[PDB]
């Protein structure tokens, strides 16, 4: 909390905080630690405005493909997979 | 000062035990009763119950333990106790790849005490295991060769000492981070040594000065081989803020032991993943740790690289010599493996300011992108760089370059690769081409040439 440039492994509360801009954590009930973005052909999430995902958005040069839903979006659930292009 | 017990023989106040200055004060270990040397068994056929044996016919005979395999004993250091969780831990692991009887020795009777005294406990514990190792030798004809010692900190001198008494008979002693204070500097025949085993092997993960610095392992050289993961004084993961170090992910316990020495425990924690990660380990010959990352000691040499762990048995060259230096970096959490490959991109397209990355795939998979370098991107020139994947990614069929600088000019440049030169541990190289160039943040695709 109130703490910047945080390391992989490192709780954080939103993005904003980890150098790699992933604030991540597996479950609702679960605490968030900083993660790697998804690397090619693994899962990611499209990036949100909740500050954390249940999975990382994908590294640069890379979409996230995957349905976009409209629950999908308050429900931090817009999920994919890494491609090129 | 000399005090004497059955079955242990004497045990003396006299130099170099007391009265140098690694070891002043002159302490007698405590009685055999006092520290209370426990042998707890685990094998493949009881995995998660352990069978207290002892050096006696009726206890080995009663129970699980098998004559016709190797034999794995794993000695804590301060404070802990042999049913630590880590400890078990390790045995289940060899359950996964082996056939053995793996014992654990608990001795919690003389580490729960003051240092100087848990140190000279110390020589009790090597005295109970090398009583235990002769009479698996005289009651069954079962050979020391068999026999495997591993021993974290105090565990390690107490698997050195175990050794002296069985005049290096033993097959080999693994220290996991050997403790420094009372034992560096000092003569052999108060610590591990290359010669208290047939082969003895090192891990070193917290070698800076116990003062001020307050590492508790050593940075002296004291096996065959030495490994020193990640230089062997700060270990990646291990510096995160208190709240995390704490509240980490394998619960309140783990966390609060890692926040008291997190290095030093890494030795076991490395050790652990090694067993089930037989190529992940690869430690490379070099003068020193910064001519490693200085990029000069890759790769392997001709006959390999000797794994850091529990396959360092396998390596061809194990006794040619005492005291070898092994060099790698490993992960900063679990699954600690990683896989060190080096690329040479040769830049193509226009003089820029900006990052370059590359990724790999093969048959085995893909990885992350890794920076290769930073800085002015000057055409035709080409730069090197090694990198640790957290994935082996097998043969080579793609590699992936990117770009991109936080100050995007203008004139929308575009930079390439004209090739891209992997090249993995084992020395195996594969050349990509591509005579295209991209607009930053756009991945280039290079084919096999
Ligand atoms: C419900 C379970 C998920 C909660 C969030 C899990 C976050 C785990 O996160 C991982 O932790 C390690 C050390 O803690 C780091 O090395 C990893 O890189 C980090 O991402
Ligand atoms: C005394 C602490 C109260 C304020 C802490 C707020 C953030 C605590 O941590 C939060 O816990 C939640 C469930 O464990 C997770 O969903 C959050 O992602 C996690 O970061
Ligand atoms: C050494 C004096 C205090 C010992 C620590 C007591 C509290 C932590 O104790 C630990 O609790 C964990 C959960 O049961 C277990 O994993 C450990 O085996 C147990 O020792
Ligand atoms: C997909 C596989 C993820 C494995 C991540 C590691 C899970 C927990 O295992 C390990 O336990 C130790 C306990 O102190 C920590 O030091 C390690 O770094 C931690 O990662
Ligand atoms: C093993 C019994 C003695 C423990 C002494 C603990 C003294 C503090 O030391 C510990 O805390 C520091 C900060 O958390 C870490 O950086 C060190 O790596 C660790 O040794
Ligand atoms: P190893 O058995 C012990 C390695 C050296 C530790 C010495 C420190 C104890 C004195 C108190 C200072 C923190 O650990 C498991
Ligand atoms: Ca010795």
């Amino acid at each position: 909390g109130i703490i910047i440039n945080l390391d992989e492994g490192e709780l954080c509360l939103n993005s904003a905080q980890c150098k790699s801009n992933c604030c991540q954590h597996d479950t609702i009930l679960s605490l968030s630690r900083c993660a790697l973005k998804a690397r090619e052909n693994s899962e990611c999430s499209a990036f949100t405005l909740y500050g954390v995902y249940y999975k990382c958005p994908c590294e640069r040069g890379l979409t996230c493909e995957g349905d976009k839903s409209l629950v999908g979006s308050i429900t931090n659930t817009n999920f994919g997979i890494c491609h090129n292009v | 000062k000399e005090v004497c017990y059955e079955r242990l023989g004497c045990f003396s106040d006299d130099s170099p035990w007391s009265g140098i200055t690694e070891r002043p004060l002159h302490i007698l270990p405590w009685s055999p009763k006092d520290v209370n040397t426990r042998f707890l068994l685990y094998t493949n056929e009881n995995p998660n119950n352990f069978q207290e044996v002892a050096a006696d016919s009726s206890s080995i005979s009663g129970s699980n333990f098998k004559t016709n395999r190797k034999t794995r004993f794993i000695i804590h250091g301060f404070i802990d106790k042999g049913e630590e969780n880590w400890l078990a831990n390790v045995c289940k692991n060899l359950f996964k790849v082996e056939s053995v009887n793996c014992i654990c020795v608990d001795w919690k009777g003389g580490s729960r005490t003051g240092y100087t005294q848990a140190s000279q406990n110390i020589r009790i514990v090597g005295a109970e295991v090398a009583y235990f190792v002769e009479f698996l030798q005289s009651a069954f004809g079962y050979s020391p060769s068999n026999v495997h010692v591993i021993g974290h900190s105090l565990g390690a001198h107490a698997a050195g000492e175990a050794g002296r008494r069985t005049n290096g008979t033993i097959g080999r002693i693994t220290g996991l981070d050997p403790a420094e204070p009372c034992f560096q500097g000092t003569p052999e025949l108060v610590r591990l040594d290359p010669s208290d085993a047939k082969f003895v092997d090192v891990i070193h993960t917290d070698g800076a000065p116990i003062v001020p610095n307050l590492g508790f392992g050593m940075s002296q050289v004291v096996g065959h081989l030495d490994f020193f993961p990640n230089g062997g004084v700060e270990m990646p993961g291990c510096k995160k803020n208190i709240l995390s170090q704490i509240v980490d992910i394998d619960g309140i316990w783990e966390g609060t032991r890692d926040f008291a020495a997190c290095n030093h425990l890494r030795s076991y924690k490395y050790y652990t993943d090694s067993i089930v990660n037989p190529d992940g380990f690869a430690g490379f010959p070099c003068a020193s740790y910064n001519v490693f990352t200085a990029n000069k000691c890759f790769p392997c040499p001709s006959g390999g690289c000797p794994q850091m762990g529990h396959y360092a048995d396998r390596y061809p060259g194990k006794t040619n010599d005492v005291g070898q230096k092994f060099y790698l970096d490993t992960g900063d959490a679990s699954n600690f493996a990683r896989w060190r490959y080096k690329v040479s991109v040769t830049l193509s397209g226009k003089k820029v300011t900006g990052h370059i990355l590359v990724s790999l795939f093969g048959n085995k998979g893909n990885s992350k992108q890794y920076e290769i370098f930073k800085g002015t991107l000057k055409p035709d020139s080409t730069h090197s760089n090694e990198f640790d994947s957290d994935v082996d990614v097998g043969d080579l069929q793609m590699v992936k370059f990117i770009w991109y600088n936080n100050v995007i000019n203008p004139t929308l440049p575009r930079v390439g690769a004209s090739k891209i030169i992997v090249e993995t541990n084992v020395g195996k190289q594969f050349n990509f081409c591509s005579p295209e160039t991209v607009r930053e943040e756009v991945l280039l695709t290079l084919t096999p040439c």
